Order: C-alpha cells, then structure tokens, then sequence
C-alpha cells in the first residue's frame, strides 16, 4: 500500500521560523501540522509509525481538524513481483 | 481528526480554557516544561 | 555586571527595532507593534 498526507485545511504555508511567522497570517489553523512519512511504501502486515507534529503560531487558538491518509495499491510493486 | 487547544501563557497559567478532562496535563505543562518550545536563533 | 548587560542587550535590540520603524505616525507605531505581535519577534 502507498500511503500519502493530505491536510484538508491544516496545510502549512508554502518548523516554522520564529521570527517569519506572518506566513501564518491567513491560514486556518495558525500552525504547520506536519507528518514524517509523507508519502511510503508498505508491506503486507507491516506496522508504521507517523509522527504528527504541530508547531502552534503566536494567535491563540482552538482547532478540531481533519486529516487524510490516501491508501492505493502498489503498481510498482506488485509488477515488480510478476 | 485532531483537536487541539493552542493557549497563550496567561490563559494557561490561570487554565482559563483548557477542558476540565485536559486539566490535570495543562496544570503539569505549566508546573514543570511537558511541551518544547524551539528557540531557534535570535534575529539580532 | 547585570545592568551593564541588559544596556547592551538592549541597545542591539533598539537597533534592530529602529530597523523595523524604517521598514514600512502613530499608526505606523500601532502597525509595527501589530507586525511585530504576528510576526512572532516579540516573543523573542
């Protein structure tokens, strides 16, 4: 299985600099939510951990967001088997 | 889904919006350092 | 040693924020108090 990160709205701007945080001006969340597999390969019964870390901006907020995992079968992989 | 309660210090000092469920970690975050803040370097 | 220390801390720091008066009356004075609240530099 291929495993990608999507943030629906808890994108960070295209962690953080302190001192440049007014990226975070104009984003819903006020933080860079990010995951340390961002997109990998898995085997069969194969157990991965992903750190999710925020790093939270000067603006007091409270956030109840929703983030996805994308899941596909593996081409590449399953020809390179055949 | 993730919900999280990003506070400033005085609201945490004085737990003013922390969860009554979520009371006893805010109280030991501010107690004793539970969350790293990265320094970085200084501009100047 | 300490009040000699903090005059020139201070001194670097009025420096760099003598630099960001440059950059962009008194509203100029509310917007850079505002810039340096969002931009995170005052917590610094």
């Amino acid at each position: 299985l291929a495993f990608d990160w999507d943030l629906g709205c808890l994108a960070p701007p295209p962690l953080l600099p302190a001192s440049q945080l007014q990226l975070l001006a104009g984003r819903p969340l006020q933080g860079a939510l990010a995951i340390s597999p961002a997109a990998g390969s898995l085997e069969p019964g194969e157990r991965l951990v992903c750190r999710v870390s925020l790093h939270a901006g000067v603006t007091p907020q409270v956030f109840e967001g929703e983030v996805r995992c994308h899941v596909r079968i593996d081409d590449d992989a399953v020809a390179e088997a055949e | 889904t993730l919900r999280g309660r990003i506070l400033d210090e005085r609201q945490l000092g004085a737990l003013r919006y922390v969860p009554p469920h979520e009371r006893a970690a805010a109280r030991a975050a501010v107690v004793a350092g539970a969350a790293w803040v990265p320094p970085a370097m200084v501009p100047f | 040693t300490a009040v000699d220390e903090f005059k020139a801390k201070v001194r670097v720091i009025a420096r760099a924020l003598a630099e960001e008066y440059k950059a962009v009356a008194e509203g100029r004075h509310k917007a850079l108090i505002f810039e340096l609240n969002r931009s995170g530099k005052y917590a610094q």
